[PDB]
């Protein structure tokens, strides 16, 4: 098809690595740009603290259930906590779930993530589920309790982009290279001696042919077949979120679609 | 420390040598059973002895043991350190790092920086914000502040191992950029 | 020192002055006495320039 | 619109100097003993050796057409026609200083915002440069 | 507010944080750098008071200072910086950069400049883009020395009919310096439209810098091996020369200057050699960087540092003087208890040949402190007195 | 807290000059550091 | 000293600062809080009736 | 890691800032100035406990 | 050049190896 | 610099520099004003040759009188090759009224 | 603050998709300014960097005692060695257009401590207020709203 | 204390539209469009596929301040060329290169099978 | 209270630099009417000084605001002080300035022919 | 005090990664970089996340708890 073009270099289940070549530097950009920010995704949005007898402050603890990534493969569905019809909250635009931990034992009990639990009726989304990386089984460690010690507390989690926090961000680390050998020469590369020395080649350099120390620079040349990564958090596949920000990209020029038709039509 | 005639060597020499030392980490990996060699050992059995400022003016004090004590190529980066060229040591400093103080000891390469921006620090680590006391819970102190995630600090100097700095941090581990990126 | 002169062709020429510093302040005598020059001698202290030698 | 000055200059030496872009020429004409030029030359886009013959000529337009910068610049489109079709460095630029070198000499000073040009020779065919805003084309 | 260009009539723009912001030009005037310093704003209460406010005490009116005749404001810190690397000779900037660096100007007259270069590439150079911010009819000219209608170096400055002709800006241009561009806007076209230049030049460099970059780093700071091996043959002949000068008075055959006694003149001898070894090993230095290093890039903008600056962070630290001599001898004839008596080495009273890349010794380390603990105090006494004395 | 237990104080009426380190100040208070207040030199630390 | 030449004094705001390369030279960028709280009396004219109507 | 070295009065914590006093029962000699009429003076701080 | 790390854990296990 | 002369040839004035030149030259009127200047102009000399014993050239003055010049030149488009239309007289007339224009004390008696 | 007096307010905060980014996608916790650096002479920050960032890389505490024979050219080799520059900069790019930086950018690990000097612990403001008992003026103090 | 909603970034207020068009009189045939509540993002975008069409003279934008989630753009056409139809031309070959974008990485991942 | 090590100096605090240094007619007369200079012997500058102009705009912009009969054609502008920059800009402002001498007799001044420069 | 949930500049979760970290220091006599680089940790700014890391709430539970029931 003419347009852009897709070559992938690796791929997991939290990690890709693509090239992605024949397009323009905007365009690549502002893919980076929304799947940092612009993606939906779902995580803790209030905490409301039944009891709690912990060393460590409340809010603490709020913040940190807060950051957990949950599973938000059916968050399209979702709705909108501020575009619902709700007063507060409802099962539509939320996800309720509840964490109760005690200090049975003699030794130290590890408060884990997995021990989130869903009371809301999801209506068969696959929404709402801690995310499990480690080979042990146990999730994200919330926090640590000692004999004697309560923790039960109730979470609501809403949708949001990670342009209001950075708790609802699937993005993680995204690498971002064009043009590794400095053909456009968009860097003048410091050096001591000799630039070729000092500076290490890239990861990317094999991908490309070197310079021949002898052509001319090429002005007429653009930038072109980037190297991207993204390191999925678990929050969403590492593909979901490649598509997901281009389907959110979508969106936002399709706002400017119907803003410029309404406007122009008046 | 103390520097001995030592006529086995042919030279000044001092008296302290890696017996003691394996001794006191014998004594030092025991207490985190051998017999206890501890300070007054050191102070006792002539190894070690106090030196005010009177007795500063009558003696003659070496850097390092290992440069200036025996009798004398170089790296183009290492500064010049220079052995007086004279051995008649009576006394050697243990390690010059000790001349610091406690929150100046804070500073990673203090040597390395203009003296005043290592004044700045040292009245300004005092202004730091991080956990004091492990019961902060318990206390009603009038103001205190406690960081959420305080980490030990990763280029950090050997003399707050024992100011208990990386036990009780005072900061965070920040990804610095050192650039004008937006003009703010 | 080496003091501005102005030159008889017209320019200002660089010219040598062997010039005497003196520790102590004295104007009473000092300017009185033959082989220097009272009209530009100058005191590091107004005071004694102005209690001898005039207050503008 | 007509060319002010046409030339051909062999260059003597390139002074690269202390800078990773720009060089400083000095050329001499072939035709002309007593005319020479210093020209700064953004080497990359225009890569030039020493013991090269360039093509030189100072210009007040592009069209063909004759002159009736007060006009904004637009990109090139695709079809136009112009002088600079026919050279592979064009410059625009302002005259700031006319001095006389001597009784028979002038010499023209050129800035394409920052890059300099002295032009000297005789006046009977530097006297079309006065006080305007032209274009240098240089081809190889 | 020790001089009455602290005491300044802005106008209120509405943000939403919780700090005071102003224009970075200003901060060279009030004195203030944002290392948690405060400033107070006072309201008028009556549209007289106001309105005198406005037409008496406002920015554009106070760019020059009484004090001294030349503009108290001006373009400074890393915008000085940018616009030494604007307008170089290498900086050729792309067309989808010049159309946003063309805009960020409020007060652009909306035609597109021609570019420098025609073809076979449409590139602007800097020169170009920045004289957009220079409004018309001004006309400037300066020569450094060695400067001619060519410049091979391209220092001076020459602006004719509102365009840079040829010159790098710098912090004799747009600095807080007589016979700038600021100055020659501010008394030949008026305050507002040299508000507005401040505005249009801070707005195109701080752009520029944002999608140029700079930087500085630990490798600004080091000079090569064969450089630094220089550096340590000069301290090295300084150390003979003063070993030369301490046999010589040891010989007692070294005569006394007038005024002073053998050992003032002892004293004085070695301080001045010293001093032009540090000299000497920084010039050395200065001179072995090149245009890639950062420091260098900042000394020549003149923005913030020195040449005495890289001379200690590259080349050598030099002589540490307390109360205008040398490390005076605390103990009995010595200055530390690691030296022996009556020792009159440069080492053993107070020179630190030991750049500070390379770090310190202990005992130049003591003596480095020594000598930060006189600026300290002499500052603060010196603020004192001189407020006292302003009051 | 460790620099508080540590610190020692100088009284200032007197023709010395004690805001200054002295040199035989080494190894026994601190080279740098003081407060940058009125009592700098005064308030030494060991 | 600290009561005739040197007085508090209302309708005054005091924060630390920072800079904003985007605001104009004559320019200050004022908090909403320090907006909200600091008052100026704007009589009402018939060229701002609307205006200070709206306001109030 | 709390070491001890302070008081506890009315609640608050209170540490004893070290004095830095002259010696006691040294002999030390100093210059006075060229119009007062002594030329140097000796004195001892006698202090016994 | 010597190494510029803190690793007390490797000489711990060296010396209770000695031991 | 400032010496003209119409009547001798060592310091005569290039008849090129204005319209009335090639016939100005041998005049008296003309001479005994430029000589008044001269007169005036080496009085003025002498003058800050003994107000400023070092003869510093650059002193703090009012008005920046090269960038008005500038200004002229570029704004009226003095290309320095075509010949003025200035007779000499009225420049000195300029001048001089110039200065009577002038006026930083507005008193109208003797001392003022 | 750093650990050298590098004290400074925060200017702006940007979210990560503004703030630049090294190839790796590692964005900086925290920018500052170049020319704070050699105006003070505070070359133990950058080293302080070189070291924190070989130490992150080896996973080994670096140490950083004032008088060992410890170098830069050191540091500079295990750096090159894991794999980067060996003087600490790193190749970023642009967060707004994606262009790589023309400069390359000094980058790394930093020990900073958070100062108590909080801006809500300090701003003040006060249209009318509580006047004093004596001179009937505005009160001491932001506690009190005073002017 | 003063700090905005974070929600602030990406909401619409009340009573303000989504784009906001000003027909500049500075130079012929140009306008000045202010995107309300975007970033960066979409900017470089537009700025790039506007320099792409061949009859757009000139085209950029601006974020007048970086707290104010808000940019100006302003385009210069061809005379007789309307720039709200350069920029509706400008969006439609967005969406159809970054559909293909879409279209491409999906059946390339689902031409890769050793997840 | 606080104690922090950020040296914030005491401004107007110069008492303890104070307490450290402690030890070391013919024309006029009466009130008649010579006070009142007449126009044709007026020694005092005709261009309104940056001072009286600021005074001038503070009174003009007062007694608009305070309502007072406007004397220019207005285009729509509604601050007062932008009208009263206008109404001096074209002279309709009907004030007078006294430029007070030192001996304690005055110059009437109109603004009307008053030239403003600045 | 406790390890934080993520990377403060990328975002990796490595809440769950401390307590598999000390099991590897622990038993298998790792060095910390290896032991730090068999996690997927490659990034130095997940690196400091852990290496930097230090445990305040084994101090602060030994302490008995306020209220118990
Ligand atoms: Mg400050
Ligand atoms: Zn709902
Ligand atoms: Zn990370």
């Amino acid at each position: 098809s003419e347009g852009p073009q897709v070559k992938i270099r690796e791929a997991s289940k939290d990690n890709v690595d693509f090239i992605l070549s024949n397009v323009d530097l905007a365009m690549a950009n502002s893919l980076r740009r929304v799947m940092i920010a612009e993606i939906p995704t779902l995580a803790i949005d209030s905490v409301e603290v039944e009891t709690n007898t912990t060393v460590l402050a409340d809010e603490f603890i709020a913040h940190r259930l807060g950051l957990i990534p949950l599973q938000s493969m059916d968050i399209e569905q979702l709705e909108y906590s501020r575009d619902c019809f709700c007063e507060d909250h409802c099962d539509k635009c939320s996800v309720v779930l509840t964490l109760q931990a005690f200090g049975e034992s003699e030794s130290t009990t590890n408060v884990y993530s997995k021990d989130l639990v869903i009371v809301s009726n999801l209506m068969g989304r696959n929404i709402g589920h801690p995310i499990i990386q480690d080979k042990e089984g146990n999730g994200v460690l919330i926090c640590k309790l000692r004999k004697g010690q309560e923790l039960k507390l109730t979470c609501v989690a809403k949708k949001g982009i990670a342009k209001e926090h950075a708790k609802w961000g699937p993005a993680a680390a995204i690498e971002f290279e064009y043009d590794p050998w400095n053909k456009l020469k968009h860097t003048d590369y410091w050096y001591e001696q000799d630039s070729a020395k000092e500076w290490p080649q890239s990861k990317n350099c094999e991908y490309e042919d070197p310079p021949n120390e002898g052509d001319p620079f090429d002005y007429k040349a653009q930038a072109d077949t980037f190297y991207m990564n993204v390191e999925s958090v678990g929050s969403i596949p590492v593909d979901q979120v490649v598509v997901r920000g281009i389907d959110t990209l979508q969106k936002k020029v399709a706002s400017i679609l119907l803003a410029l038709t309404q406007m122009d039509q008046d | 420390f103390i520097v001995e005639d030592d006529e086995s060597l042919g030279h000044k020499e001092l008296k302290v040598r890696k017996g003691h030392i394996a001794k006191l980490m014998a004594t030092e990996y025991q207490d985190i059973d051998v017999e206890e060699y501890t300070w007054s050992s050191l102070l006792n059995e002539g190894l070690v002895e106090y030196i005010d400022a009177e007795e500063e003016e009558s003696i003659l004090i070496a850097m390092q043991p290992e440069d200036l004590e025996p009798a004398e190529d170089v790296d183009p980066a290492k500064r010049i350190r220079v052995s007086h060229h004279a051995t008649t040591f009576t006394h050697c400093e243990i390690h010059p790092s000790m001349i610091l103080g406690v929150a100046a000891s804070i500073i990673p390469f203090p040597d390395h920086n203009q003296s005043p921006r290592n004044t700045y620090q040292s009245a300004m680590g005092k202004q730091a914000m991080g956990v004091f006391l492990t019961n902060y819970n318990v206390r009603m102190d009038t103001m205190a502040n406690i960081l959420y995630y305080p980490q030990k600090p990763l280029g950090t100097t050997r003399a707050m191992e024992y100011l208990k700095f990386r036990e009780l941090p005072a900061g965070q581990n920040a990804i610095v950029a050192i650039a004008c990126y937006s003009g703010y | 020192y080496d003091r501005k002169v102005p030159s008889p062709t017209g320019e200002y020429v660089k010219e040598p002055e062997w010039v005497l510093e003196t520790d102590g302040v004295n104007l009473s005598e000092v300017m009185t006495v033959p082989g220097i020059d009272p009209t530009r001698i100058y005191t590091n202290s107004f005071i004694d320039i102005m209690e001898v030698l005039g207050i503008e | 619109s007509n060319t002010l000055f046409d030339d051909i200059f062999q260059v003597s030496e390139v002074d690269p100097g202390r800078y990773n872009k720009v060089c400083r020429i000095e050329a001499a004409s072939t035709t002309q003993d007593q005319c020479k030029l210093t020209l700064d030359i953004n080497v990359e886009l225009f890569p030039v050796a020493a013991q090269d013959s360039l093509t030189v000529t100072i210009a007040s337009s592009l069209n063909l057409e004759d002159t009736p910068a007060t006009r904004s610049w637009r990109p090139p489109q695709a079809g136009d026609r112009s002088l600079a079709d026919d050279y592979d460095y064009v410059m625009y630029g302002t005259a700031y200083k006319f001095e006389e070198v001597s009784k028979d000499l002038i010499a023209v000073y050129y800035s394409f915002g920052g890059l300099l040009m002295r032009l000297e020779g005789n006046y009977r065919n530097l006297n079309n440069l006065k006080q305007e805003n032209a274009y240098l084309l240089i081809r190889r | 507010s020790l001089h009455k260009m602290s005491m300044m009539a802005h106008r209120v723009k509405v943000i939403p944080y919780s700090t005071f912001r102003l224009n970075l030009s200003v901060t060279s005037p009030y004195n203030a750098d944002f290392d948690g310093d405060e400033m107070n704003l006072h309201v008028p209460q009556s549209e007289e008071t106001r309105a005198e406010l406005s037409q008496l005490c406002a920015v554009p009116l106070q760019i020059v200072s009484p004090q001294s005749n030349k503009p108290c404001m001006g373009i400074v810190q890393d915008t000085l910086c940018g616009i030494r690397k604007l307008t170089l000779r290498d900086t050729f900037i792309e067309l989808d950069q010049v159309l946003n660096m063309l805009y960020w100007v409020p007060d652009w007259d909306g035609v597109i400049p021609t570019p420098a270069i025609i073809k076979p590439k449409p590139l602007w150079s800097g020169k170009q883009i920045l004289s957009v911010a220079i409004p018309n009819g001004i006309h400037l000219q300066r020569f450094d020395e060695g400067t001619t209608l060519l410049s091979p170096k391209d220092n001076g400055m020459l602006i004719i009919d509102g365009q840079i002709i040829f010159g790098v800006v710098e912090k004799k241009t747009v600095g807080s310096s007589n016979g700038g561009l600021i100055h020659v806007v501010t008394r030949e076209k008026g305050p507002q439209v040299c508000a507005k230049l401040f505005g249009n030049i801070q707005k195109v460099v701080n752009f520029w810098l944002l999608h140029n970059g700079f930087s500085t780093g630990i490798g600004d700071t080091i000079a090569d091996g064969p450089t630094m091996r220089e550096i340590t043959e000069t301290i090295a002949e300084a150390k003979k020369k003063v070993l030369d000068v301490t046999k010589e008075a040891q010989a007692n055959l070294l005569t006394a200057k007038h005024g002073m006694t053998l050992r003032e003149s002892f004293e004085d001898n070695v301080v001045r050699f010293l001093n032009e070894a540090r000299d000497k090993a920084g010039r050395l230095a200065e001179v072995n960087l090149k245009d890639l290093n950062n420091v260098k890039q900042m000394v020549m903008a003149g923005s913030k540092g020195s040449f005495i600056n890289i001379a200690q962070m590259s080349a050598c630290v030099g002589q540490q003087s307390v109360e205008g001599k040398r490390i005076a001898f605390g103990f009995v004839d010595r200055t530390l208890p690691h030296f022996s008596k009556d020792d009159y080495s440069p080492e053993s009273k107070g020179f630190v040949e030991n750049s500070y890349l390379r770090g310190l010794t202990p005992q130049e380390f003591f003596f480095h402190a020594m000598g930060g603990r006189e600026g300290l105090i002499d500052t603060a006494v010196k603020t004192a007195e001189t407020g006292y004395i302003q009051r | 807290t460790l620099s508080h237990l540590r610190r020692t104080n100088t009284p200032i009426g007197k023709l010395a000059k004690p805001r200054q380190l002295h040199n035989t100040h080494w190894g026994l208070v601190c080279p740098a550091e003081t407060p940058e207040g009125q009592a700098c030199g005064l308030v030494k630390n060991l | 000293r600290g009561n005739l030449m040197g007085k508090r004094v209302d309708f005054s705001a005091r924060t630390v600062i920072s800079g904003d390369p985007n605001l104009e030279l004559d320019q200050v960028g004022v908090p909403k809080s320090i907006a909200k709280t600091l008052t100026y009396p704007e009589v009402v004219t018939p060229y701002n009736i609307d205006r200070l109507t709206q306001l109030v | 890691f709390d070491m001890g070295g302070y008081f506890i009065i009315n609640g608050s914590e209170k540490v004893l800032i070290a004095q830095e006093r002259s010696a006691g029962n040294i002999v030390q000699v100093f210059k006075k100035a060229a119009p007062s009429p002594i030329s140097h003076v000796a004195e001892i701080r006698s202090a016994l406990e | 050049n010597a190494s510029p790390f803190i690793k007390r854990d490797r000489m711990r296990r060296n010396f209770l190896r000695m031991r | 610099r400032y010496r003209v002369d119409l009547l001798n040839t060592d310091h005569t004035l290039d008849p090129s520099l204005l319209e009335s030149g090639s016939e100005i030259l041998g005049d008296l009127k003309l001479q005994v004003l430029l000589d008044e200047e001269y007169k005036q102009l080496v009085k003025d000399r002498k003058f800050l040759r003994e107000v400023f014993v070092d003869g510093e050239a650059n002193w703090p003055l009012p008005v920046n009188i090269r960038r008005i010049i500038q200004n002229a030149q570029q704004t009226f488009h003095i290309d320095h090759t075509k010949p003025s239309d200035l007779t000499i007289k009225d420049i000195v007339l300029g001048v001089k009224d110039l200065q009577e224009n002038l006026l930083v004390l507005r008193g109208k008696n003797e001392i003022i | 603050a750093s650990r050298h007096g590098q004290k400074g307010t925060i200017g702006i905060t940007y979210r990560r998709e503004d703030m630049p980014f090294t190839a790796e996608g590692i964005v900086p916790d925290l920018i500052i300014n170049p020319h704070a650096i050699p105006s003070r002479m505070t070359v133990a920050h950058l080293i302080e960097c070189l070291l924190s960032k070989v130490a992150a890389l080896s996973g080994n505490e670096g140490d950083a005692s004032p008088f060992t024979d410890i170098t830069v050219e050191g540091i500079s080799k295990l750096l090159r060695e894991h794999g980067y520059q060996s003087r600490g900069f790193e190749v970023m790019y642009n967060g707004h257009t994606g262009k790589k930086l023309m400069a390359q950018i000094f980058f790394g690990p930093t020990y900073y401590q958070r100062l108590r000097h909080m801006v809500d612990d300090k701003i003040h403001a006060r249209a009318r207020g509580p006047m004093q008992v004596l001179t009937r003026q505005p009160v001491e103090g932001r506690s009190r709203d005073g002017g | 204390m003063n700090a905005p909603d974070r929600f602030e970034l990406f909401l619409l207020g009340e009573g303000e539209s989504k784009l906001k068009i000003d027909p500049d009189t500075k130079a012929p045939n140009a306008v000045v469009i202010t995107f309300e509540k975007e970033d960066h993002t979409l900017g470089n975008l537009i700025r790039a596929e506007l320099l792409n069409d061949r009859k757009v003279l000139f085209a950029a934008y601006k974020v007048e301040h970086p707290f104010f989630a808000r940019f100006k753009l302003r385009i210069q056409t061809t005379e007789g060329y309307d720039p709200k139809d350069a920029l509706k031309n400008a969006c439609n070959s967005i969406i159809n290169k970054l559909g293909a974008l879409k279209t491409n990485f999906e059946t390339e991942w689902n031409l890769q099978t050793l997840a | 209270n606080e104690n922090f090590e950020d040296f914030d100096v005491e401004h107007f605090s110069d008492e303890e630099t104070y307490e450290e240094k402690p030890q070391f007619e013919q024309i006029r007369r009466k009130t008649l009417k010579e006070k009142a200079i007449p126009k044709d012997q007026r020694a005092t500058t005709p261009y309104m000084t940056k001072y009286e102009r600021a005074r001038i705009l503070g009174t003009r912009a007062l007694q608009i605001s305070m309502n007072a009969p406007v004397f220019v054609d207005l285009e729509g502008e509604t601050d007062p002080l932008r009208i009263a920059m206008k109404e001096l800009a074209e002279k309709k402002i009907p004030l007078v300035i006294r430029r007070y001498l030192p001996d304690g007799s005055f110059e009437d001044w109109s603004v009307e022919e008053l030239i403003v420069d600045l | 005090m406790i390890v934080p949930v993520r990377c403060f500049s990328c975002g990796k979760v490595v809440g769950d990664k401390w307590e598999s970290y000390l099991n590897l220091l622990q038993e298998d006599e790792l060095d910390e970089g290896t032991a730090l680089s068999r996690l997927g940790l490659k990034r130095y700014c997940c690196r400091r996340m852990i290496l930097t890391h230090v445990d305040l709430i084994e101090k602060f539970l030994r302490y008995n708890p306020l209220e118990k029931r």
